[PDB]
RNA sequence: ACGGAAACGCUUUCUAGCUCGCUAUAAUUACCCA
């Protein structure tokens, strides 16, 4: 067979989350480090690329045995999984993970928010001399959704990581449920939290029957 | 009046016109205005400026009317801020918003203000 | 480990060599000098510094001189020589041909193991956008970059490639951000971008150390002067010459 | 560690009355106890409507009446019944001296400036208020600060230069931010029954008489201890909180040959532990540099209200008598002189 | 292996704390001067920023040997928990400071509260001719508590320093209720307590038990 | 009645269009309104105006009904304040409290009818 | 008139080193969001073929089926795909054949 | 019986790392108006 499989999920942010965009040199008061919005509804987004290199380099502390100097050092556990550049049959590596464009308007419009992307405020004190900095950082709102969906697919060229892979992406994504995922994260940002993992097997003979009740 | 092109020259000459510390040379040609009465107007142009990109113009006309509020507010406190507004005609170009295009320009021509504020001293 | 990992191709012209061989000497005079042995003489010059004389400004230099002769050259090699090899070629070329017969060099960046026939083409448009800019002109890294050979040498790599190179040599505050921030005001620049430069130099102005803070002063002087200076001859002149900074100083 | 804290705590001899602005009016308050009432008129509206005899609410507001007993809206809820007294708010008691020769007026009071209260209803004295009392002691018990707080030659008379003191970050030298080393925290909410709106009462100069004013600000009970928490962390404003126990006193002392004498003793207080005046009363020498200010401070009174001649009128009030710290009769008292001691903890 | 652990706190206000707030349009004869604010709901909520800038000087008060004249340039100790701006391999910090909601809505309706911020009017008395210039700083009410998240990691190079760090982070613990959190400072403004430590490895294979020693005493 | 693009220019004609001191005929044309006796009337609705954001408007709708009866007596305690409510249509508006943007909205007719105040004399 | 400046967008990128953690940024053009291209598939029926040209539009479709699923682009496994058909008919062009069989299994 | 048939400019990559909205600041001053 093959089986496209479709990991349906809800980001929901809690201690809002601030992706880094154009840093090319924006007004005098406005917005120091803008966050990437969609072009055509200028919603927050949160792109795949985030989401993939972020928790490769979270991953990274899991599930490489190794100590790996480069993501062309991951394992064959992560490189069949987030692709690698290197490895012989590791390229085109079976995991598309698809956007979000805060999924929700409709609802965070009838709640009584002005705008989406809220601008907090922030400096820096040198310890030495006392003098201040300031800044105007941009974030999402706090109780923000995003439909964040991932394509998983099994061509019959594994035929054994079945469950080799989901014991992997769902502690995965428990790690971004602790971790930040996105921009000053240190600080406090980000803080995404995964809601409703629907998976559903949107090609092939497959069931979720052995799929959620890992996955919750 | 402000267009496309020619805000950023009005705004220079509007800083150069206003009239500066005469009376006790102590760094001369220093402005009667102090800085903190110009960002504490720009604060308000920035956050139209920057929620202008993500909203429409007729969702914005609640906060547009307010900056001519403040303007006229901050003007009649200090002497100097009402000579800025004499100077740089910022009322008389508040009516001159009839869309999302035109208030990020004028947004930009405040920020010409600051900036050519902060360049002399 | 300072510069960065390129290697550039300069393919010379020298500008209308069939009307600099067809008619040439024969713009001066009656006639008195439109002879056969002044035009042979002239073609063996060319074949004289075009065919044995590469080899001594490519001497020293690191590239390697693939074709070269009557009024092409076409050189690989590494960027810093190339570009300094080009200087030497025409700041010797025109001690060479009196000033007359302004060659029109296209430079372009090409990064490590991408194929050359993908890379001849785009030196070759770059080459003929250097054509076509007036008698004479180099075209660096992309056609928009395209000036005289006497205002690039002069005003670039002479005069603000030295100023730029110093004043980011003896300080350590402003790095490569302040770098990229002033490539980038001087690549959108629309009116505004003028007053948002007079606000960034003048803002920088006062948050540098006490101890060297005249440098600043007397670079954003020196700098607000080409930047609104109304003509466009000497802006993307200095984009360049920062540009050619950040490529020296890659890491 | 070099955070070497303190503990001040303040002992009330006087009514002391301490910001937050707003007020309730004329007309909205209630006294039908001996118990001042301070209800939420917004709450006490919406539950009158029920009544529905707001309209005359609206003609009551507006009504011009002389013999004030019904001008003070007992009359409005005694005239009409509405005597519920359940309106969210907080009741005072009364002072008892409230009103001089006003017999059956214990009520008909005008303007109650609003204590420091937070959100709780608790009411408390913040440290920017002790911070304040703090640097006009430290700034004139110093000889190097008092010399040029003066014009600057900017305007008429204009302010202080604010730069006798280190202020800021000043981009090229060390940490200097002087008052940032006295860390004056705000006091613990103490008994919303220790308030009891003292008059302001002014004694005059060269006119013995007690002309009293119509504005009783909400003050503190007297004789009621404060708490207040006071770090240090750099040594020279560490020194001058140690230096307080010598500077009150010599303020005072030098406050009282510049101000207080001509003036008679019985109804000036006695201080018993360390002086100190806090706010809203006390005076604008209290609150200002007293040889500094001369013909300065009095300048821009031009108008229906001047100081007399030259330097402000004795500003007194009227409170009851525990323990004396009144040393005269009819209870006059001082309006802002509060003791403290201090203790490095 | 690799571990993450939790540290939860309670910021337990006493006369709470300023963090200037957002948006410029502000007032005549109101507030000018507000509080940093949660957009969707208008609570007054701590930020991790100012609390890891706070911890910052707080720490390096006490283990810096060298004076700083600059970030990156603290003393490895802190480097590690607040990560350097240019060590080749401390880019990072290890430490994450979530941003602390106002967690007791329910209680503190119980106590007589309109609404969970306040109007402080904070005048500036001019020093000559007594004429006032007032403020009105808005900060979080008396008793608010926090809910001060933290998280710590642990990697395959940390074999004895998460130990080490730990007298160390709680150093800042028990010195940020000798500081102010950010706002004013010597109008109060930050005197703070950190309530109920409850701390647990929310990933990874590590033990609680013989943790919970240093902790709280 | 007042919307988001005229409430600036209703307290502009209004305040040009109140009397002034005809009589104690130094600096003359003066008002009568003066600028504690305004603060007065502001300070009743900028309290409101920061309740409504945290708040809403039918958890509010109280305090401003109280207001009408506040501006009606601030309005009976003198000639200027009684004159202000109508010839700048405050009692008017009041009637029309209709969400919390619209209130928001008075509030800041509110701080133009300050500012605007502030802007002459 | 949905409002935007230019149909390409700059995705702002980098890449973070695993153990020197030092960043390295890009500027990756892209083509807006819901902007609805002009897809044409011609496909040629002969006479050997139409024993299983109805099979072959159970295929095309399939395939169609799957680019919705896939990225259909270049760089694809961070995003850049979810691309999505629609009027997805089926005319006649040229040829006497009724297009009838087709379009409700198309649309 | 088309220099034509077959050919994804493609694979990997967190806009990241560091940064207190901070520094000074008694809601106070004056004594009255018919």
């Amino acid at each position: 067979t093959f089986a496209k499989i479709k990991f349906s999920a809800q980001i929901r942010l809690e201690t809002g989350l601030h992706i880094g965009g154009s840093d090319a040199f924006a007004a005098i008061g406005a917005i120091n480090s803008p966050v990437i919005k969609d072009p055509i509804t200028n919603l927050p987004i949160i792109p795949g690329s985030s989401l993939k290199g972020k928790m490769r380099t979270l991953l990274a502390k899991v599930y490489n045995e190794k100590v790996a100097e480069k993501p062309s050092d991951d394992s064959d556990i992560l490189s069949r999984l987030f692709g690698n550049s290197k490895d012989k049959r590791f390229k085109m590596g079976r995991l598309i993970f698809r956007d979000a464009f805060l999924s929700n308007a409709d609802e965070l419009d009838s709640l009584g928010v002005r705008s989406y992307t809220e601008v907090k405020f922030e400096n820096t004190i040198d310890r030495i001399t006392a003098e201040a900095n300031p800044r105007q950082i941009e974030r999402a709102i706090r109780n923000s959704t995003f439909d964040f969906e991932l394509i998983y697919e099994i061509t019959d060229e594994n035929e054994n990581q079945v469950e080799e892979d989901f014991k992997v992406i769902r502690d995965g994504l428990k790690l971004l449920e602790l971790d930040y995922l996105g921009g000053s994260g240190s600080r406090g940002y980000g803080k995404v939290a995964f809601e409703n993992l629907k998976a559903t097997t949107v090609f092939g003979n497959y069931d979720v029957k052995t799929l959620n009740e890992l996955l919750t | 009046i402000l267009t496309d092109e020619n805000y950023v020259d009005i705004a220079e000459k509007a800083i150069l016109k206003l009239e500066r510390n005469t009376r006790n040379r102590k760094n001369p040609d220093a402005f009667f205005l102090t800085t903190s009465k110009l960002r504490n107007l720009l604060s308000l142009t920035s956050t139209l400026f920057d929620e202008s990109k993500v909203k429409e113009y007729d969702a914005l006309l609640d906060r547009i009317a307010y900056l001519r509020v403040q303007f006229v507010y901050q003007a009649g406190r200090e002497i100097a801020v009402k000579d800025l507004i004499e100077k740089a005609q910022i009322l008389e170009a508040l009516k001159e918003i009839k869309d999302r295009e035109t208030l990020q320009r004028f947004c930009r021509y405040m920020e010409a203000l600051v900036a050519y504020f902060k360049f002399y001293g | 480990g300072l510069g960065i990992k390129r290697l550039a191709v300069v393919r010379l012209d020298v500008d209308d060599l069939g009307a600099a061989f067809m008619a040439g000497f024969s713009q001066q005079g009656n006639g008195q000098y439109s002879t056969l042995s002044r035009s042979a003489t002239f073609s063996r010059s060319m074949s004289l510094f075009f065919k044995v004389y590469i080899n001594q400004f490519a001497s020293d230099k690191k590239l390697s001189i693939i074709y070269a002769g009557g009024d092409d050259v076409f050189a690989i090699g590494s960027w810093q020589d190339i570009i300094a090899f080009t200087v030497e070629l025409r700041e010797n070329f025109i001690k060479w041909t009196n000033g007359k017969l302004t060659l029109s060099a296209g430079i372009g960046l090409f990064a490590d193991k991408t194929p050359i026939s993908l890379m001849a083409h785009q030196t070759g448009e770059l080459e003929e956008a250097a054509k076509g800019n007036e008698k004479d002109s180099i075209s660096l890294f992309s056609s928009d970059y395209t000036f005289k050979f006497d205002r690039f040498i002069t005003n670039v790599y002479d005069d603000k490639l030295e100023q730029i190179r110093y004043f980011f040599n003896h300080q350590d505050e402003r790095g490569k951000n302040f770098i990229y921030k002033l490539i980038e005001l001087l690549r959108n620049h629309d009116r505004m971008n003028m007053a948002r430069l007079a606000y960034y130099l003048t803002r920088l102005e006062e948050l540098t150390r006490e101890t060297d803070r005249d440098k600043f002063k007397t670079f954003k002087n020196l700098f607000y002067s080409w930047y609104t200076n109304k003509n466009d001859k000497d802006r993307k002149e200095a984009e360049l010459a920062l540009l050619l900074y950040i490529y020296e100083i890659r890491k | 560690n070099d955070y070497r804290t303190f503990k001040l705590s303040l002992l009330t001899l006087a009514p002391i009355h301490i910001g937050n602005g707003e007020k309730y009016t004329s007309r909205e308050f209630i006294y039908e106890n001996k118990k001042f009432y301070f209800p939420d008129m917004g709450k006490f509206y919406n539950k009158m409507v029920e009544k529905r005899l707001a309209e005359k609410f609206e003609a009551f507001l507006i009504q011009t009446r002389p013999n004030a007993r019904n001008n003070r809206l007992i009359s409005f809820l005694n005239d009409n019944r509405i005597a519920e007294r359940s309106f969210g708010g907080y009741s005072i008691s009364e002072t008892g001296l409230e009103s001089d020769k006003n017999p059956n007026s214990a009520g008909a009071i005008n303007e109650v400036n609003k204590f420091i209260r937070d959100a709780f209803g608790n009411p408390y004295i913040p440290g920017s208020s002790l911070k304040g009392a703090i640097r006009t002691i430290l700034m004139n018990t110093t000889p190097k600060w008092n010399n040029e707080n003066a014009v600057n030659d900017f305007g008429r008379f204009p302010k202080e230069n604010k730069n006798l003191i280190p202020w800021g970050p000043k981009k090229g030298k060390e940490y200097d931010d002087l008052f940032n080393a006295i860390r004056v925290s705000d006091s613990k909410p103490f008994d919303n029954k220790s308030l009891i709106l003292v008059q302001k009462w002014d004694y005059s100069a060269k006119t013995n008489k007690a002309k009293p004013l119509p504005l009783y600000r909400e003050s503190i009970s007297p004789l009621t201890k404060i708490e207040f928490e006071i770090t240090t962390t750099t040594d020279e404003a560490g020194r001058l909180i140690e230096e307080l126990g010598k500077r009150a006193q010599a303020f005072y002392k030098d406050y009282k040959a510049f101000f207080l004498s001509e003036f008679p003793d019985d109804k000036i207080q006695a201080n018993l532990q360390y002086p100190i005046y806090l706010g809203a009363g006390s005076g604008a020498w209290t609150k200002t540099l007293f040889k500094q200010a001369d013909g300065i401070l009095q300048r821009r009174y031009s108008r229906m209200k001047t100081k007399m001649v030259k330097k402000g009128v004795l500003k007194l009030t009227k409170a009851p008598l525990k323990t004396s710290l009144v040393k005269n009769h009819e209870s006059f008292y001082e309006m802002g002189k509060a003791n403290f001691m201090i203790k490095e903890i």
